[PDB]
């Protein structure tokens, strides 16, 4: 048809681009929360491995 | 006069520092551990662990059971986040069978492997 | 998946079940203790 429909499509795609840009930083923030939780659970597992090694030998 | 006590769980640390006396509820009776105690591995009951820090400070953490490992220069408490038990231990297993409510199990042959893997391999490449 | 770095996730398969001058004062029997610790170890590896 003309310029009016194209201008509406541009605004629609622009509104979507703004949130996917924000969601990238939200994913990075949640990645850091998951990485600290990975480190917090290591001492328990390594110590249980150290006990079973002697308790079996 | 003090040892390095570390109360830990599969998810995170509960305590870490220097202590003068550690009081625990063992599976065969209560214990009182102080510096230089002999090597000891033990099963813990669900209840509060009392610690004494140099001097007069008294930490009282509630633990749902676990394992106490002791050595003359280190005290490790491997706690549990939940209270394990034969009914709870079996119920979660039965609920994991029940949750897998599959009308038709199938065979596992899965001969469509390449047709599905290659379609997604090509599609995933075009997107980046 | 394993976290190689912030830009690389590696798909992996890890074996779970099939794994010096003093001894412990085992309160219960050492067999009873080994049975419980091996179960806690496998659950912890799955959680990790």
């Amino acid at each position: 048809a003309g310029a009016k429909e194209i201008r509406s499509k541009i605004a629609s795609i622009k509104s979507t681009q703004k949130i996917t840009n924000a969601m990238e930083k939200v994913a990075v923030s949640k990645m850091r929360k998951a990485q600290m939780r990975m480190a917090a659970g290591r001492p328990y597992a390594e110590r249980i491995r150290q006990v079973i090694g002697h308790l079996a030998n | 006069i003090t040892v390095h006590c570390d109360i830990v769980s599969a998810e995170a640390e509960i305590f870490s520092g220097l202590v003068e006396m550690v009081i625990a509820h063992g599976a065969l009776g209560d214990l009182g551990i102080a510096p230089g105690h002999a090597p000891l591995i033990t099963d813990l009951k669900p209840g509060p662990i009392r610690l004494v820090k140099q001097g007069g400070e008294q930490e009282v953490y509630y633990i749902s059971g676990g394992f106490l490992e002791v050595q003359p220069n280190m005290v490790k408490v491997l706690a549990d986040t939940v209270v394990r038990a034969g009914d709870l231990d079996e119920a979660a297993a039965q609920e994991a069978l029940k949750a897998a409510e599959k009308a038709l199990q199938g065979k596992g042959a899965e001969f469509d492997y390449s047709a599905a893997a290659a379609r997604l391999a090509e599609a995933a490449a075009q997107l980046r | 998946n394993k976290f190689v770095n912030t830009m690389t996730q590696k798909p992996t398969v890890e074996q779970l079940i099939p794994l010096h001058h003093w001894d412990y004062l085992y309160e219960p029997d050492a067999k009873s203790l080994l049975d419980g610790l091996l179960v806690r170890y496998v659950e912890s590896q799955v959680y990790q």
